[PDB]
């Protein structure tokens, strides 16, 4: 859709979830399109700011997440076809990964990125 | 699984050249000439080139043209190996934490070592700890 695409390259960040590459504006305005029932991240922009960080690295076009390669190997096959990413550093504070467990969700550490 | 070409770009331009390729597949995938692409990958690391995926040649052939980024490279589309779909992922150590060690590029302290206090939520300015080198002005008229 002509959401996930981000609309400006300037204030961009990358979820710890799904990966979802976007600009800030889109990040209020809708927020994590494969996650908006555990996270809440639609009108605000503290939760923006809490778990979404700025701190990543590398682009992909996923468009096809049921057939291909890179998809099974970052374990997205299960999201929508967007703007993603390889390696989001950082970690999420001990107040929301508690209630995700609760829930169904397994919070799994996306940074793919070797340290030295 | 689907197959990873490579295909030249101006420098710095690579950057416009994937949000508009991303854009032109949402803009042709109703047509009658959709695009048979999968991904694209474009790392923050390389310079001069980029990787398209696709299962055959022609595919990448037919999507690619038009488009006057990828104009140059058309020509030509040197694959990789099977053992090269793994390598590419690869990130060394964003680049964005406090309490960390960072140097600088401009400025009078250049190529010296510093130290991260605080991050401005406002993407805008970042806190340093260097050590000022000045005179005092005593030296200096
Ligand atoms: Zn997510």
């Amino acid at each position: 859709a002509l959401e996930t695409v981000p609309k400006d390259l300037r204030h961009l960040r990358a979820c710890l979830l799904c990966s979802l590459v976007k600009t800030i504006d889109q990040f209020e305005y809708d927020g994590c399109d494969n996650c908006d029932a555990y996270l809440q991240m639609k009108g605000n922009r503290e939760m923006v700011y809490d778990c979404t960080s700025s701190s990543f690295d590398g682009i992909i076009a996923m468009m096809s997440p049921e057939d291909s390669w890179v998809s099974k190997w970052q374990r997205v096959s299960n999201f929508k076809p967007g703007v993603y990413a390889v390696s989001v550093t950082g970690r999420l504070p001990q107040g929301i990964v508690r209630e995700l467990k609760s829930r169904g969700v397994a919070y799994k550490s996306r940074d793919t990125a070797i340290k030295t | 699984d689907p197959n990873l070409w490579t295909v030249k770009c101006k420098i710095g331009e690579e950057r416009a050249t994937a949000i508009s390729l991303m854009r032109k597949f949402i803009a042709y995938q109703f047509t009658d000439t959709p695009l048979q692409i999968k991904s694209v990958v474009a790392p923050e690391h390389v310079k001069g080139y980029i990787y398209v995926e696709a299962y055959k040649q022609t595919h990448v052939k037919q999507a690619i043209e038009g488009v006057g980024n990828l104009r140059l490279g058309y020509w030509n589309q040197q694959m990789v190996p099977i053992k090269e779909m793994t390598d590419v992922l690869k990130v060394v150590k964003a680049n964005l934490k406090p309490k960390s060690w960072v140097r600088l590029k401009r400025g009078i302290y250049k190529d010296d070592i510093a130290q991260v206090d605080y991050v401005e939520p406002s993407q805008n300015t970042i806190s340093l700890k260097m050590i000022p080198r000045i005179d005092y002005d005593r030296i200096k008229a």
